[PDB]
């Protein structure tokens, strides 16, 4: 479409409204209630030009510019005298409440309303009467709520309820006392609460994990990197400042996870703060525990190394691409295993095979919005990629936006989008041992054991392709639910299988792949996904290697006399007891890691690794996409004796000094070639991001704004001598503000969004080709593999009917967002966020065992009587105890495991 | 309509005449907000523009200014021609009273103009400047080496990707070796030069005057060649006091700027602020009212009195006499007094802002300037009859280091040397800013001959009429507000900032992030202390200067200096510093 | 309480300056410490400052020598041109990157006993000036003996911190002759101003109001 922008020709995409179009031209329109996600709703009236329907035309009228749509023919003026009069008195009436709050706000240099009061030019207050005030409420450990500061712009309760789903934060009172949050005082418990406070244009929701450390956001280094919390590989930029984490920010990627992030990517964070940490490597003689630096750590482990027979390596999932390659080659390619265990592995090697093998395009998470019948088997997605489910979320309310796009009602009309669909959606059916947070919108939730929920996906198979394995024993309500869930699959235009590794049993997986194979089979544009349980967790399946109880009995027979262990801390993937004995009896363990784990009192060296937020690396996420992290800041700035390195880097040089006797500390772009060069499957981590010798016109890319303060101050306690800034030799960024940070640079990876009048996280507008789209110059990371030519066959090992025996009890994985995580659960804050270490129970069951709610059993699992206190849960089936995946003691190995001696002690 | 607007300015006559003659496609016109016509020329046309400008019947004899400018990282550049580098010629028509400013577009791999050093011989420092701080090469250039970096710096410092602090490089460590090499780098290599150092009767002495001397005013040092007494050539090496405060400007906000622009020209303070804050008022669109170009005034007259007489002083005791300094340094201190009551600091007051001043006028300001104005008198009359009709300063001085308004033109020379040719041009009548208007005060111009005697005189006559403009504004102060009521005058008013938020907010914002000028380009020229002081701010619509050119006067001075002292003695080259009124962070900046 | 200096370029130290300096106890001879003491005092109130001047703190170090300061009181008005008749180095300006070599053979050119004061903040740690030509600070590579905050310090803050420097004189320990005894310098580890002005510092409660003149 072609508008008029103050007598300025435009092409515009006459789809969109004109707020969105203009300030994807660069004009600035001051506005507060539009965001590009949730749509336009004309509450703030901020956003008002003069409009016009000739080319003559004098008078013209005050419009909307988030309610008009870029028609063709539309004369707009937004620097009109009565449109920025009309702007500036309404930016006065929201000044007129507003409380004296700048100096001791957290939103303070990160304001929407700040810079939307400086934009309008209104400094001069002529109100002289009373601001109203408002009490605050307590919304737990995450968010803290200041209601003075509400401009009244809707934009919290529009996303938490019409985009989160969310059923605890509403809009209260009336008139000009209108009050927005919860009915009384608790916990936000939508997992997707932590985005409150980026969407709240005021500092009404304010991180609290950042406010009990806060600084303001010129004075936070920050870096474009990758959650390492779960395998989603959502993009963030943490910010860090006085050589410490400090915030966690959300980093546009338009192609996976455009403006929002979970509570546990966003709040977990606090395990790079922990004063735990090892700094220095600590070397173990008998009961001694000395210190050295690196290059006698280096020698001392390559004497020790070269002193024996054999050498083998442990991996980890929560390890990047390099650091695990570099592991691999240090020790070779058969003394390498990966730190996950036997089932974990299958069950991880068939889903990459699934999704590079099975023919079947897998979707990113933004396409997986546009899909319309969706099927989750197995996955509970909300505890373990909930942004996965937020996705959903968007893709079961398609229907209501198809239905409104049907009546030519448009896109950005968001209101009269949810009037038309009331409450018809796509059809959502989710399969899980119990009850899901997706149930409210999901058209079937399927409670059952696993072995019953991939015996329900067979049947789903069997009966959209006659041609995939039949299962017989079904009663006939469930084959009426299932011929439901394929008539509602079959009729779909894009329908989606959403599986994953979590759920414990690989049949969970191949009924998945058949469902995905029938459908495809039907000329269909299905789509899968698959959910793994780490953040490289498929790089280290593409990598692959051996088991952990390989290398546990490579171990313990003997033949290996001398482990590396990388970034593991092998109780979560194994038995304690027989990790503890294994390591014990070998003479030589050396574990490269950056949290203090349990293992390190039989360790006989200890190599302090960096975490993402120190260290640079690639990791794979679910999807297949391999995305770089860059380091945050050095951690040897502030505190000098701290000697703290990426792990690839320790294993290169440990390597180098176990061949020639060197210690060669190497570069970033040196590791990716290697791994280019000895793995062809993970060709594609060259390309997603360039090279150290990458310039903007010459010069580097900042870290920290250009306001960036205290430099000659902030080490002044140390030393009155300034030393020189830390160099980055290993990416393209610097750490200092003498570099390149344009809204108009060609580049992909952006550290933080700020642009001259926007200090918000609308700033990220400045970023994107159009708003709410992709960002400029294409979204960093790129795919591993394409989709293949041909596809997989139909798995014929379908399972039987899970019939409880007695005595041995099955266990049933119960994920939590908050816990089933290995590093966010060591955070100070999620403390109060955990719930408490409970064991489910049917009520058949305990009432069985004579057990009611709330008193504590006793069951021995490898040895260990360990007592958990019983939660009656309806939905469990019999004959099943569902234990909390990920807690204190319980690793995530135990999901479908048995349990024996369950009695009440 | 407002003197900030953009104006295109295709009412000029010259823009006609350059039409006329090379053709109606042969140039752009940029509108800025400079007040001056900006005309993008092609670089084959330079010097043809540049003849022609020079042939004019009413021509452009003055090369004003001579400097490059990275344009990589300037994002909005619409109606301009595509360029990496660029290079500006601003040059001044006395006889028509205006100021043209050519710019020439350069590619980044293609980085050579052809010089313009025969056209004007100011032109040799700026290529040179040109050359060391933006890697541009000048064609026919006779001698392009570094003039502000030593001659062993890798990169050069304004452009872009150079790094503009000293904490990202490696901290500055003195070894042997480091001292051993940059000493055989600061040593002075007359076949270099040309300087032929020798001759068949006798030998040429090469003598370092400076960086230690007391003749020097600052650190750097003239190498004269000399036979017994008499100089047969000079090289002035400057570039000893460079404190890269243009990168500065580019690396500080609009307001925090301030102080940098303080020390540029140590003995001006408010007169060194005035020229960058009205050049950011253009650029904001701000129009001060009445009681601020008042003060403003009051301030840039009350320091140019004590440069003045730190500068007669200067002469004074460089001549021989060592007494009239003690009283002139008194007199110097009931001025400190005065602007330490005001602005709260003595000689980097700081105290400009953008829209107006950081405070008001204190209660009781007036009783110490009625006391500084009966004070000055009797003392200046004291000196003049104690030094200055001295016929052994009259010997050193009347003579000396003469030149006419040809040489003073051709090497753009401004302020008392100027005038002393005969030439009237002054600033604050030709082009009045700040309000300067309504103040009756005279313009003192010399015979035609600039001799010492005659620069110092000039000098003495402009404190007489600066302390009629004090004694006017005290007369005349209005009762208004100190600050302008526009919403990007930085800071806001400071009680308006402590009870309202609004003003919270703009304060918030405009001390942090820095207030956001509109991307446009703005050019102040006042009358300095020393001369003509001009700013020329680029705009990139950010909250930081993208370009700040800093034209001074000192360095066209020093450039002078050898065409006016070679074949005189040496002392003539010490009253020769001694009356020309220089310092060095004015001219390396 | 003392520290002790033994000064040599020709030993094996490239980076400047060529000096090593131990914490030592004091070496203090029931008349030579009154002639230590007698020296001290002459070399103390008879200090000679050097003509050596950078930037806009030489300005007012200049404006301190004028009639309305009168630093001459003190005995420290004298201004050698030269750096062998000079005892005192005012490092009043910005050290510039340029000059640094120039600063180090002033520095070396002048003569035993020499003291520095950095005056202003170019001179204390570059100041203002955290640009690509300007040293950060002076005393990276000379041994500066008080610095000055300001930018300029007032005149009277450098007469303050030549009084400071007569107090660190006046109880240092120097070689009387060169022939015998010991040729190490001994200067003394004395009490900081801002320890010693906090308890007067703190308990200033109110001020004269700006508006005031
Ligand atoms: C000791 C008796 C009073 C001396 C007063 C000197 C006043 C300033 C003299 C001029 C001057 C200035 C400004 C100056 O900046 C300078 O360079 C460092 C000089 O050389 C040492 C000067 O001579
Ligand atoms: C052993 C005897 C030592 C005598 C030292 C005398 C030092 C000079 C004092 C007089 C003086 C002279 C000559 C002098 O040259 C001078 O410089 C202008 C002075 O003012 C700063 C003086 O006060
Ligand atoms: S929400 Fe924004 S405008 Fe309101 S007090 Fe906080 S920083 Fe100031
Ligand atoms: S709390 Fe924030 S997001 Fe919600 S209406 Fe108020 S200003 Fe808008
Ligand atoms: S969904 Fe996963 S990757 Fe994304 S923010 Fe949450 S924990 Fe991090
Ligand atoms: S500290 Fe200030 S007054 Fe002193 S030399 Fe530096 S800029 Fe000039
Ligand atoms: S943005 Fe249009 S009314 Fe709020
Ligand atoms: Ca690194």
């Amino acid at each position: 479409a072609t508008i008029h922008v103050d007598g300025k020709e435009y092409e515009v995409n006459g789809a969109d409204n004109l707020l969105e179009a203009c300030l994807s031209l660069g004009l600035d329109i001051p506005y507060f209630c539009w965001h590009p996600a949730l749509g336009s709703v004309g509450a703030c009236r901020q956003c008002a030009v003069k409009q016009y329907q000739n080319a003559e035309d004098t008078r013209g009228r005050l419009v909307m510019s988030c309610m008009t749509p870029a028609s063709d023919g539309t004369f707009i003026s937004i620097d009109d005298e009565e449109a920025k009069q009309f702007r500036e008195s309404v930016v006065e009436w929201l000044m007129t409440n507003h409380p004296h709050d700048c100096p001791v706000c957290e939103e303070g240099g990160n304001c929407h309303l700040q810079d939307m009061t400086v934009m309008t030019g209104h400094s001069f207050r002529r109100y002289r009467f009373t601001k109203r005030t408002h009490r605050n409420q307590d919304l737990g450990p995450f968010i803290s709520h200041e209601m003075n500061r509400c401009i009244a712009c809707y934009r919290c309760v529009r996303y938490y309820k019409d985009y989160a789903g969310g059923t605890d934060l509403g809009v209260y009172g009336a008139h000009d006392n209108v009050y927005f949050g919860r009915p009384e005082d608790g916990t936000l418990e939508s997992e997707f609460s932590g985005n409150l406070v980026e969407i709240c244009p005021t500092g009404v929701f304010t991180d609290k994990t950042h406010s009990e450390r806060y600084n303001r956001k010129w004075d936070m280094q920050f870096a474009p990197s990758i959650c390492q919390q779960c395998s989603i590989g959502c993009n963030i930029s943490p910010g860090e400042r006085y050589g410490e984490l400090r915030r966690i920010e959300n980093r546009y990627n338009g192609t996976v996870n455009h403006y929002f992030l979970c509570d546990r990517g966003r709040f977990g964070y606090g395990y790079v703060n922990l004063k735990d940490r090892p700094r220095q490597p600590v070397q173990r003689r008998g009961d001694d525990f000395i210190t050295l630096n690196a290059e006698q750590a280096m020698q001392g482990a390559a004497d020790i190394l070269r002193q024996s027979k054999k050498v083998i390596g442990i991996g980890s999932p929560r390890a990047s691409v390099e650091s695990n390659f570099a592991l691999r080659e240090l020790v070779g390619e058969e003394n390498f295993y990966t730190g996950i265990a036997h089932g974990e592995q299958e069950r991880l090697q068939l889903a990459l095979k699934v999704l590079r093998e099975g023919g079947i395009y897998t979707p990113a998470l933004r396409e997986i919005e546009s899909y319309d019948a969706v099927l989750v088997l197995g996955e509970d997605v909300t505890q373990t990629g909930a942004r996965v489910a937020l996705a959903v979320r968007q893709a079961v309310k398609g229907k209501a936006r198809e239905m409104a796009a049907a009546q030519k009602v448009a896109d950005w009309q968001i209101a009269a989008i949810l009037n038309i669909g009331q409450r018809a959606k796509h059809p959502l059916f989710v399969t899980n041992v119990d009850d899901t947070r997706l149930d409210d919108i999901a058209a079937w939730t399927y409670r059952a054991p696993v072995e019953d929920q991939a015996r329900l996906g067979f049947a789903i198979a069997h009966a959209l392709d006659n041609s995939a394995p039949a299962v017989d024993g079904i009663e006939p309500e469930l084959q009426s639910k299932i011929d439901v869930i394929v008539q509602a699959l079959a009729g779909a235009k894009k329908p989606l299988i959403i599986s994953g590794t979590n759920a414990g049993s690989l049949e969970v997986i191949q009924a998945a792949a058949n469902v995905a194979k029938a459908l495809k089979g039907r000329g269909a544009d299905v789509g899968i996904t698959m959910i793994a349980r780490s953040v490289n967790s498929m790089g280290l399946g593409i990598m692959g290697g051996g088991s952990l109880e390989e290398a546990l009995t490579e171990l313990e027979t003997g033949r290996a006399d001398a482990v590396v262990v990388l970034e593991n801390d092998l109780h979560r993937h194994a038995s304690a007891t027989r990790v503890n004995a294994a390591l014990a009896k070998a003479p030589l363990v050396m574990v490269v890691d950056h949290q203090r784990t349990a293992i390190m009192e039989n360790a006989h060296l200890v190599l302090s690794a960096a975490s993402f937020a120190e260290s640079d690396g690639t990791v794979i996420n679910n999807e297949g996409r391999a995305q770089r992290f860059f380091q945050v800041y050095d951690p040897a700035y502030y505190d000098s004796k701290t000697v703290m390195l990426e792990s690839w880097r320790w294993l290169h040089s440990l390597h180098s000094t176990l061949l020639s006797r060197e210690v060669d500390w190497t570069q970033l772009d040196h590791v990716i070639d290697a791994v280019v060069a000895k793995i062809p499957e993970l060709a594609g981590i060259k390309d997603a991001a360039p090279d150290a010798t990458f310039r903007i016109r010459g010069q580097k890319l900042a870290r920290e704004p250009h306001r960036y303060s205290g430099r000659t101050a902030m080490r002044a306690n140390i030393s009155v001598h300034e030393p020189r800034q830390p160099q980055d030799i290993d990416t393209m960024f610097t750490f200092s503000m003498e570099g390149n940070n344009q809204p108009t640079a060609h580049r992909s990876q952006v550290p933080f969004a700020w642009a001259p009048g926007w200090n918000s996280p609308q700033a990220w507008n400045k970023f994107q080709d159009e708003v709410g789209g992709k960002l400029r110059f294409g979204d960093p990371g790129v795919r591993l593999f394409e989709t293949s030519e041909n596809g997989l066959d139909y798995f014929t090992s379908v399972p039987a009917r899970f019939q409880p025996q007695d005595g041995k009890w099955r266990i049933a994985p119960y994920y939590h967002l908050f816990g089933s995580d290995e590093l966010s659960q060591r955070a100070p804050v999620f403390q109060s966020r955990m719930p408490q270490p409970y064991i489910k129970l049917n009520p058949a069951d305990a009432a069985k065992l004579g057990v009611n709610a709330g008193t504590r059993v006793s069951f021995s699992y490898d040895g260990n009587t360990v007592t958990l206190p019983v939660e009656i849960a309806e939905g469990l089936t019999a004959g099943q105890v569902g234990l909390p995946m990920g807690m204190s003691g319980i690793a995530p190995v135990l999901a479908g495991a048995h349990l024996e001696d369950l009695k009440e002690a | 309509e407002p003197a900030w607007q953009t104006r295109d300015h295709l009412d000029d006559p010259v823009i006609g005449e350059l039409r006329n003659r090379f053709g109606p496609d042969a140039f752009t016109v940029q509108a800025t907000r400079t007040g001056v016509p900006v005309v993008w020329i092609k670089r084959e046309q330079l010097l043809e523009v540049g003849d022609f400008l020079k042939k004019l019947p009413k021509p452009y004899v003055m090369l004003f200014d001579l400097h490059g400018m990275d344009e990589r990282l300037r994002t909005h550049r619409e109606g301009l021609p595509a360029a990496d580098f660029s290079v500006f010629y601003h040059l001044i028509s006395i006889d028509r009273n205006r100021d043209i400013m050519l710019k020439v577009a350069l590619a980044e791999n293609d980085l050579h103009v052809p010089t313009f050093t025969k056209l004007f011989p100011n032109a040799n420092w700026y290529e040179r400047e040109t050359w060391d701080l933006f890697g541009i090469t000048f064609d026919g250039h006779p001698n392009l080496r570094r003039i502000m970096m030593p001659q062993t710096w890798k990169g050069h410092p304004l452009r872009k990707d150079y790094p503009a602090r000293a904490t990202e490089f490696s901290p500055f460590e003195l070894t042997k070796a480091k001292q051993d090499l940059e000493m055989e780098a600061l040593t002075f290599k007359p076949e270099e030069w040309g300087m032929k150092r020798g001759t068949e009767n006798e030998d040429f002495m090469f003598l370092n005057l400076g960086p230690n001397h007391p003749s020097a005013h600052g650190a750097f040092r003239i190498v004269l060649q000399l036979d017994g007494e008499e100089i047969v050539d000079c090289v002035p090496d400057i570039g000893y006091h460079h404190r890269g405060a243009e990168k500065m400007g580019e690396r500080q906000s609009w307001h925090s700027y301030i102080p940098y622009t303080d020390r540029i020209e140590y003995l001006g303070g408010c007169v060194n602020e005035m020229p960058y804050v009205l050049a950011v008022e253009k650029l904001a669109g701000i129009t001060v009212p009445d009681r601020v170009n008042v003060i403003r005034v009051m301030l840039s007259e009350l320091f140019r009195i004590n440069s003045h007489l730190l500068y007669i002083s200067t002469f004074i005791q460089d001549v021989g006499a060592m007494t009239p300094v003690f009283f002139a340094f008194t007199d110097r201190q009931k001025i400190y007094d005065l602007v330490e009551a005001i602005t709260g600091f003595r000689m980097h007051p700081a105290w400009f802002r953008i829209g107006g001043v950081a405070h008001d006028l204190p209660r009781g300001w007036d009783r110490l300037l009625r006391e500084f104005l009966d004070w000055m008198p009797k003392r200046l009359a004291s000196y003049e009859k104690a030094a200055l009709q001295n016929t052994i300063l009259k010997g050193r001085s009347q003579g000396v280091a003469a030149y006419g308004a040809k040489e003073a033109l051709e090497w753009g020379t401004t302020g008392a040397g100027l005038r002393a040719t005969g030439i009237d041009f002054d600033v604050r009548k030709a082009r009045p800013y700040s309000g300067y208007e309504n103040f009756d005060f005279e313009i003192p111009v010399g015979g035609g001959v600039s001799d010492c005697y005659t620069r110092v005189m000039l000098k003495v006559e402009e404190l007489r009429q600066s302390l009629r403009i004090l004694e006017q504004c005290l007369n005349n102060m209005p009762e208004g507000p100190f600050k302008a009521d526009h919403p990007l005058t930085t800071p806001p008013p400071k009680e308006r900032t402590l009870q309202h938020i609004e003003t919270l907010i703009t304060h918030f914002l405009q001390v942090s992030w820095g207030p956001v000028m509109p991307a446009n380009e703005s050019f102040q020229m006042i009358e300095a202390t020393k001369g003509i002081n001009s700013y020329y701010l680029t705009s990139d619509g950010s909250t930081m200067s993208y370009r700040t050119r800093i034209r001074t006067p000192s360095y066209a001075h020093l450039q002078q200096i050898p065409a006016a002292i070679r074949g005189s003695l040496v002392s003539d080259l010490i009253v020769y510093l001694g009356s020309i009124d220089f310092v060095m962070s004015d001219v390396d900046r | 309480d003392y520290t002790l200096t033994r000064i040599d370029p020709n030993g094996e130290n490239d980076r400047y300056p060529l000096q090593k300096q131990e914490i030592v106890t004091d070496p203090l001879n029931v008349f030579m410490g009154k002639l230590n003491d007698m020296v001290n005092w002459g070399r103390k109130n008879s200090i000679w400052p050097y003509n050596f001047g950078l930037s806009c703190c030489y300005v007012e170090m200049v404006t301190s020598f004028t009639a309305v300061h009168d630093v001459a009181r003190f005995g420290a008005e004298v201004l050698r041109a030269s750096p062998r008749q000079a005892d005192l180095m005012v490092v009043a300006g910005t050290c510039f990157t340029k000059m640094a070599p120039v600063i180090q053979r002033l520095y070396d050119q002048m003569l035993e006993p020499k003291w520095v004061i950095s005056m202003g903040a170019c001179a204390n740690s570059g100041g203002m000036y955290d640009i690509y030509s300007v040293v950060q600070g002076v005393d990276k590579f000379i041994p500066v003996d008080v610095y000055i905050p300001g930018c300029p310090p007032r005149p009277e803050a450098y007469m303050q911190a030549l009084m400071l420097l007569q107090e660190s004189i006046g109880k240092e320990r120097r070689p009387l002759s060169w022939v015998v005894g010991d040729q190490g310098v001994y200067r003394a580890n004395m009490q900081s101003e801002r320890e010693r002005k906090r308890g007067e510092r703190i308990a200033v409660t109110n001020l004269r109001t700006p508006d005031e003149i």
